[PDB]
């Protein structure tokens, strides 16, 4: 029954931040392409005292589309991912999934 | 907590006895059980005609490890058994002639018959294992084709089959009906429905069956976004291409490329499960499920060693974090203040949940069991119901629990499998409290596990097996019961499913033998409920308890369920149906046998009657009448109990409490008097090797002065003993004084002054703080000194007596130097005198002895030491005292013993190394104070007048003054017992551990994992079909299902988702109306005797009746109503260790008071010998004193009532009450041996158990000398009447008084205690040829004759002792559990004496430990198996046979042995009881087959029980571990077992007061406790 306290602690912890980048994320329609998603994710990585770890896949799809994943080194850890036509696009959609996972997480 | 008991798995046995039958059960254990029981039950009929009993199976020959059935039947019942391993040559020598059961393959049976080795007429019973297979059908088809069917029914054996449970065989319904037809025509049998399902459906009523439809979920924002989240994670995980070649790329790890698991399959399980939970139950259910999956998946993160596995498991955990955040906001977006969340809860609940909730709303005694075929589904359903019960005020009245079918694998992780079992335990114990209601199970509660009545049963999953649907139906017992299946347009196929299973039910119940009464017969009973008179044993009581027709079957079922027994034996009534056709009217007639434990064993036959239910009500009414007639029912009509029964009333005299009973009581908290000479003749002097003092030996008879006894009371004759003083071994005898002298008063004053000087200053027994008077009526003992004559006589020495009168104050004082100037010297004066050093410490002087006269010793000689030159210088410097003369030689002195108890007539010289030569209370102190050896001066040592040799005679004898007060009480006990007797006259271990664990687990192999095999084949397999054809019978059910479909669609079942004279005339249409009007009269209610009179009139007017044998009633109703079928269904010896040595009755004095005074000695004093030497025989005699009496007085009452009689009469409270009546505690001494304090020659608080330990101890006094017999007379003196009592008048015999004679009454009635009656055989001859059955049953007992080594006279007590409590086919005798009841006390007494009478002479605590370690029920089972008592026993009860098969596997793969059993004894200072207890029961037979002769039992049992008891004797259980168990006020507490890291080792802690805590390791609890005690002893020396 410990992990109930763990999941509530993590929800309160990543709702306890005071970043304006999170508010800019929340109000903006995040289906927009104008925002620098990988760079903003690195900014929030430097902001909230952890490592964003971009790791590519070693195995392309049956459709030949590249896959990337993002490790959000919190306690517990977030894992997000993206699949894009390039490694840049796979990392872009992976950093995207990281940001709506935070927006899902930071919605108070 | 009541129900309706049947003989389930035993109707199968009955129907397996008459008719060719095929049985359908699930376990393979119950198939082997019913198979073994049927082979032994037909074995007697096989053995008389020398036939061959065959078990046909196809799981034979798979292992050289023995097959299960071969194991069962070779070493668990009577039969010598052969199994054919698949590649032996099948020897033809004696494998069927001198072997009863052959378990064969059907091709082996084909080889056996086609070679003409065996005749089918010599084949008794064949049971065909797993005949529901088509492949087994293919083997058994030519066996019936060539051999079985061409044999005539005159030449046929009995055919039984075993089948998988055909109510869910792997077949559509046309194959099912074709299968039932094909098997019932092929195997020549009848199919049988009866399983536990069929039992709870037959005699518990069927619930109302519903299908309830559920509306689909109406998806919204949150649900669709959750579906988007899960489909996103699913699309990414299926978008993976996983390849360990493309990740690891390790060519050298080909084994590890496949051993590394997929990182996807547990993400697949979690995400598929959350998908399904959303898809059906909803997003709230998905939320709680996802939270619980997060609980387990973070544990899987901790467990995970690899890298991509950790990546994907962290991804799954992140998804769960997400889903909790989405559902948490969307369920908290409704959570404003003043808002109830329950509307949103029910809203996001699917209408599957809402429909469940209105189903639960309809139940404002709720008992709801809810299935679901998934465990986390049960957790989330639990969580919904918990949140509902903690929020909904409508549904606030529930207490909900759950469970799982995920017992973990014990080969890896059993520690939480224990917690799984503990969880199920705590849930069920809260459930059956009658204070808790709602359960949410899984398929763990499907079969095997039994749950009480539970009215509302909701199946979540649509059933895919029959068993779950119908067993959920069966868990709904309490009518009105509601079996509701939920469904969310598959309603068509579910209605079709209930139609399929409904025809499966109606093809079950039609294929029974026994039937339930339909609603018509219920209505007929309801109509006729008042037309028959209410039978009352007390009809005068208006508000008395009544038994009508209607409640009589309930009361007979209660009588069968209130007689107590094992939980492995099932006891129930046995009615049968008999059809009699009279006067154009069909009549059903029920007979009614009560089982063999009840002593009504004659059949009760009913009267003919038009229907089933009315006839059954009448037959059970007859049973209630005759059972109250005998007395097996009481006046209040409940069945008898162990505490609700009282025996015959003059025996109840021992159970009224005492005035001291009305620190809990009963628990552990001038006269010529008699003269004799005390002859002390030295027989063996002390050896010079044992003469550690290095002095001369001083014999007692070298002087001519001795002593004598002068008493007014009689002195008995005793055998000669030997006092072992420091001088050696002295034989002590009493010479008969030829002279008897009249008393002289002043010479008695001389004697008394001499005794005062002796017991004050010589022997010093009379201490201060004292009063004493040696002149009283109670004893007149005068111990006097005499002088031996030169002619051999011993004349009285009045000279020394008057000398001691004038000098009874011989006291050295401050001797002046002038008298020691004048003091002379002579060797004869100190030749044999006592020397007295006067110069220091005069008030408490010490007296020393003369040892050697040395002419070379002088005070002028050199002092042995450089401290002083001479003895003069040494004495003068150290004390300032002057020795007058130094010319004389000096004296060698000897120091006295510092201990009175030097007599102890068996050993003091061997006991002399114990304590350093009387322990030196003063010798070591004085030799420390004087340093150099005591060479003393004759001038400083004056003469004591008591001679040295007379002093050495004086120290052997004394301290008898309380012993004379002690050995009068013992002789008084002898006096009253011979007064009321007639007899007598008035004038490595770690290697061992690993080997036994390996052997135990890997050689059991049929543990409770067989129920798990049933579990893993339970809902999954349900297979096997033969064929189907296109016959119209299939088309027949193609309307029947269809019309059943209409029934399901017309019953309201599917739910849309939005004249008493005519009463008697119908009662008796075959009895004419005129006679009924004659018998009516004013009597409005006809008694049963009236219908008996009508039947007696009618059988007198036609004498030819017809008969009928059908149904669940047995052919074991048998002889007393059948087996002749005559239409009468209307009414009715080594002398070494001899127990019967028996010294002659008249001519023996009785109890010699020596052993009485032994038994009058408390162990609180523990003066050498204590009462505990004989107390342990007393209790273990007194059982066999009482029980045989309490067996033979009440010879036909079931034994558990007698057990309460034993437990109240051999109580320590009971023996304490008896000793209160006899007052022995003041006659016994519980004070220490202190002459100062508690020595009163002419209060000792006693524990209440010790008084009991007193009383039975007295029994030992009579128990060698009289033999066993006369102590019973003492028991007859004691007030427990253990002999049959013959009341008489004054016979007046003149040769002798009769043994057993009592005191003359005031009305001159003479009471004679004759011995027990030579008993009646139990052969209650209701049957004409019961002796023919008595020798029919016991084929094969000549081996039981030779192996046991005893020949019986009449086998009546043996085949009582060969009858289990559930063994109803035998109808001569009772169960064996009356010869338990006497066999336990007989072998208890025999073994307790052979422990006591052993020449090695074990200690009292050793005697208790050797009782509780030499013998328990385990060694009874072990030597039972060694003597083949498995191979000779009879029993018909379920569960017991598989349990004791595992136990005898423990004996098998070990091969009998002593090792495992004495090992478990070593933890015992149990898997069966019954096979242990049989060695008691046969023992009771040889108690009364041989007419109460214990010698017969012992000489028979010796050559069989020798090496075990010499092994337990050579194991030496005589350790100080028992004094470490004692020496414990607070100083040896033992902690609880604490299991260590490996589990197979325990550490036991022992805490010791003010000395610390010690801990010991071991392979279990008990060896750890032993090692902890050994460590406590090793560190506590």
């Amino acid at each position: 029954t410990q992990h109930s306290n763990k999941v509530s602690q993590f929800h309160k912890t990543l709702k306890n931040a005071t970043g304006k980048k999170l508010l800019k994320l929340q109000k903006t329609c995040l289906k927009n392409n104008k925002i620098d998603y990988i760079k903003l994710l690195g900014e929030i990585a430097t902001e909230n005292q952890f490592e964003v770890t971009y790791v590519d896949i070693e195995e392309k799809t049956f459709s030949g589309q590249f896959q990337c994943l993002v490790q959000l080194s919190t306690l517990p850890v977030g894992v997000c991912h993206g699949s894009g036509p390039t490694a840049a696009d796979a990392q872009r959609h992976a950093a995207q999934n990281a940001l709506e996972y935070l927006k899902i997480m930071t919605k108070k | 907590t009541v129900f309706t008991p049947r003989d389930f798995q035993v109707e199968l046995l009955a129907t397996a006895y008459e008719r060719n039958t095929i049985i359908c059960l699930g376990h393979r254990s119950s198939k082997e059980f019913i198979a073994l029981k049927l082979l032994q039950e037909l074995s007697r009929r096989a053995r008389r005609h020398g036939r061959v009993s065959v078990y046909l199976s196809c799981e034979v020959g798979t292992s050289t490890e023995p097959c299960s059935i071969y194991t069962m039947l070779t070493h668990l019942t009577d039969l010598r058994v052969w199994q054919e391993q698949p590649d032996m040559q099948i020897p033809f020598d004696h494998c069927w002639t001198d072997y009863h059961v052959s378990i064969l393959r059907p091709e082996g049976f084909l080889y056996l018959l086609e070679t003409r080795e065996l005749l089918l007429s010599r084949v008794e019973l064949i049971v065909l294992e797993d005949c529901h297979d088509s492949a087994v059908y293919q083997r058994i088809r030519p066996l019936f084709e060539n051999h079985i069917m061409p044999a005539p029914p005159a030449d046929r054996p009995r055919i039984l089959g075993l089948a998988g449970p055909l109510h869910s065989a792997g077949c559509e319904l046309q194959q099912l009906s074709a299968m039932l037809a094909t098997l019932e025509q092929s195997v020549l049998c009848q199919i049988e429905s009866a399983s536990d399902i069929v039992t709870v459906l037959r005699y518990c009523s069927r619930p109302h069956e519903y299908i309830v439809q559920c509306a689909p979920f109406e998806m919204d924002e949150l649900s669709l976004v959750l579906a988007d989240v899960l489909n996103t994670h699913k699309s990414f995980l299926l978008d993976h291409r996983y390849d360990p070649y493309e990740i690891y790329g390790t060519d050298q790890f080909m084994d590890e490329l496949k051993d590394i698991p997929d990182p996807k399959v547990d993400p697949l399980n979690v995400i598929n499960s959350l998908l399904v939970v959303l898809h059906e139950m909803g997003p709230w259910c998905t939320q709680r499920a996802a939270h619980h999956f997060y609980q387990c998946n973070e544990k899987l993160k901790v467990k995970t060693p690899h890298e991509r596995h950790y990546l994907l498991y962290c991804l799954v955990s992140t998804a769960l974090i997400q889903l909790y955040s989405l559902c948490e906001h969307a369920f908290h977006r409704h959570l404003g203040s003043g808002s109830d969340s329950r509307q949103t809860i029910e809203r996001y609940s699917s209408p599957k949940v809402r429909r469940l909730l209105q189903t639960l709303r309809c139940f404002k005694t709720l008992c709801a069991l809810i299935y679901c075929n998934q465990n986390h589904t049960a957790r989330v359903l639990f969580e919904l119901l918990a949140e509902i019960s903690r929020r909904d005020p409508d549904l606030k009245f529930l207490r909900c629990q759950y469970t799982t079918d995920r017992v973990a694998d014990p080969t890896t992780e059993p520690k939480e499998a224990e917690l799984e079992h503990r969880r199920q335990e705590e849930v069920l114990k809260r459930f059956r409290m009658h204070d808790c209601n709602v359960l949410i199970g899984t398929s763990v509660l499907e079969e095997g596990i039994d749950v009480p009545k539970c009215n509302l049963v909701v199946r979540w999953d649509p059933p895919t097996t029959y068993r779950s649907y119908v067993q959920c139906k069966g868990r709904a017992r309490a009518a009105p019961a509601y079996h509701v299946i939920l469904v969310a347009s598959t309603t068509k196929d579910l209605v079709h499913q209930m139609a399929q299973y409904r025809e499966i039910e109606q093809m079950l119940l039609s294929k029974c033998a026994n039937t339930e009464p339909p609603e018509q017969e219920q209505c007929e009973a309801e109509r006729f409920s008042a037309c028959l008179a209410a039978y009352r044993p007390k009809p005068h009581l208006l508000t008395g308890a009544s038994v009508d027709l209607g409640s009589a079957i309930a009361l007979v079922n209660k009588y069968c369920a209130r007689l107590p027994s094992d939980t492995f034996t099932k006891l129930t009534a046995l009615w049968r149906c008999t059809r009699n056709e009279r006067a154009g009217v069909t009549l059903f007639q029920y007979t009614l046998r009560l089982p063999i434990n009840s002593p009504l064993k004659h059949d009760i036959v009913g009267l003919p009657m038009p229907t089933q239910t009315l006839a059954r009500r009448l037959a059970a009414l007859q049973a209630c009448v005759e059972l109250h007639r005998i007395g097996e029912l009481d006046d209040q009509l409940q069945p008898i109990g162990k505490e609700g029964f009282r025996a015959l009333e003059p025996d109840w005299e021992c159970f009224e409490l005492e005035p001291e009973d009305e620190p809990r009581p009963g628990t552990t908290k001038g006269a010529p008097c008699y003269l004799y000479f005390i002859q002390l003749t030295l027989q063996c002097p002390i050896p010079e090797e044992q003469n550690t003092r290095g002095r001369k030996i001083y014999p007692p008879e070298d002087a001519q002065q001795g002593f004598g006894i002068l008493t007014t009371k009689r002195i008995p004759k005793l055998s000669a003993f030997s006092i072992f003083t420091r001088s050696g071994e002295v034989k002590v005898s009493l010479e008969l004084a030829k002279e008897r002298v009249i008393l002289t008063s002043e010479q008695i004053v001389c004697i008394n002054g001499f005794l005062n000087y002796t017991f004050t200053n010589v022997l010093r027994l009379q201490k201060f703080l004292m009063l004493f008077d040696p002149d009283s009526t109670e004893n007149c003992v005068f111990i006097v000194p005499t002088v031996k004559a030169p002619a051999g006589g011993k004349h009285i020495d009045w000279q020394f007596l008057e000398l001691i009168q004038a000098n009874g104050n011989t006291m050295p004082r401050a001797v002046p130097d002038e008298e020691r100037q004048a003091q002379p010297f002579d060797p004869q004066r100190f030749q044999d005198a006592v020397v007295m050093p006067w110069y220091r410490n005069q008030d408490q002087p010490q007296y020393f002895y003369v040892a050697e006269i040395c002419p070379h010793l002088s005070p002028l000689s050199c002092f042995p030491g450089d401290n002083y030159r001479t003895f003069k210088h040494y004495y003068l410097v150290k004390y300032g005292l002057t020795i007058q003369n130094t010319s004389q030689p000096l004296l060698d002195v000897d120091h006295t013993s510092a201990r009175l108890n030097f007599l102890t007539p068996r050993y003091v010289n061997r006991k002399g190394v114990a304590l350093p030569t009387s322990s030196e209370e003063t010798k070591r102190a004085k030799r420390e104070n004087l340093e150099q050896k005591q060479i003393l001066v004759p001038e400083l040592c004056t003469v004591h007048p008591f001679p040295a040799s007379l002093w050495r005679t004086a120290v052997c004898l004394p301290c008898i003054l309380y012993r004379i007060n002690g050995l009068l009480l013992a002789d008084d006990i002898r006096k009253q017992v011979s007064a009321d007797l007639g007899l007598g006259r008035q004038q490595t271990a770690q290697e061992v551990e690993k080997r036994q664990k390996q052997l135990s687990i890997i050689q059991a192999t049929n543990a409770n994992e067989r129920q798990y095999q049933q579990t893993k084949n339970l809902l999954i397999g349900f297979n096997f079909k033969h064929e189907d054809q296109k016959e119209p019978a299939t088309i027949r059910y193609e309307e029947s299902i269809a019309k059943l479909k209409t029934e399901i669609e017309s019953g309201g079942m599917l739910v849309p988702h939005d004249s008493m004279m005519e009463l008697l005339k119908q009662l008796l249409p075959y009895v004419n109306e005129d006679v009924l009007a004659k018998k009516l009269g004013d009597r409005r209610e006809l008694l049963l005797s009236d219908l008996v009179e009508l039947n007696a009139d009618w059988v007198a007017r036609h004498e030819q009746e017809t008969y009928n044998v059908m149904g669940c009633g047995d052919s074991f109703d048998n002889y007393n109503d059948h087996h002749r079928l005559n239409l009468d269904e209307k009414q009715l010896l080594p002398a070494g260790f001899s127990f019967d040595r028996q010294p002659d009755l008249v001519g023996h004095p009785g109890p010699s008071p020596s052993i009485i005074l032994q038994a009058l000695t408390m162990s609180n004093a523990n003066d050498g010998i204590n009462l505990e030497r004989l107390e342990t025989i007393g209790d273990s005699f007194l059982k066999y004193a009482i029980t045989t009496y309490l067996y033979i007085t009440y010879e036909n009452v079931h034994e558990g009532k007698l057990s309460h009689l034993r437990s109240k009469q051999v109580a320590n409270l009971n023996l304490y009450r008896l000793g209160r009546r006899k007052r022995l505690g003041e006659y016994m001494i519980a004070t220490k041996f202190e002459p100062h304090d508690n020595w009163l020659p002419p209060q000792h608080s006693i524990p209440d158990k010790s008084i009991a330990d007193c009383v039975e101890a007295l029994i030992g006094a009579y128990l060698i000398e009289c033999g066993p017999r006369g102590a019973l007379l003492f028991m007859a003196w004691l007030g427990v009447r253990v002999l049959p009592i013959t009341r008489q008048l004054d016979g007046g015999n003149q040769e002798q008084r009769i043994p057993g004679s009592t005191k003359p009454n005031a009305e001159n009635v003479v009471t004679v205690y004759g011995a027990w009656p030579t008993p009646r055989s139990p052969l209650l001859h209701f049957a004409p040829n019961a002796t023919e059955e008595l020798d029919q049953l016991l084929s094969g007992f000549e081996e039981f004759e030779e192996s046991l080594g005893y020949k019986f006279r009449d086998r009546s007590y043996l085949l009582q002792a060969m009858t289990h409590a559930s063994y109803t086919p035998n109808r001569l005798t009772d169960c064996y559990q009356r010869l338990e009841f006497l066999g336990d006390a007989v072998l208890d007494y025999l073994i307790t004496r052979h422990l006591y009478e052993d020449p090695r002479q074990h200690s009292p605590g050793a005697l208790t430990d050797l009782r509780s370690a030499l013998v328990n029920n385990t060694i009874f089972a072990s030597l039972a198996v060694r003597h083949g008592f498995h191979k000779f026993f009879r029993h018909l009860s379920p569960g017991l046979n598989d349990v004791i098969d595992r136990f005898v596997r423990i004996q098998q793969e070990n091969g009998h042995c002593i090792s495992e059993e004495y090992y478990l004894l070593s933890e015992e200072e149990e898997v069966p009881k019954a096979l242990g207890d049989v060695f008691e029961s046969i023992a009771g037979a040889i108690f009364l087959d041989s007419n109460m002769s214990l010698d017969v039992v012992w000489h028979v049992y010796s050559n069989m029980m020798s090496p075990e008891i010499e092994q337990f004797s050579n194991s030496v259980p005589k350790s100080p571990i028992r004094e470490l168990l004692e020496l414990e006020p607070e100083t040896a507490k033992f902690g609880k077992p604490e299991k260590l890291a490996d589990g197979r080792r325990v550490r036991v802690t022992v805490d010791v007061f003010c000395k610390g805590t010690f801990r010991g390791i071991g392979r279990n609890y008990r060896i750890a406790k032993c090692t902890a005690a050994k460590c406590a002893l090793r560190q506590l020396k």
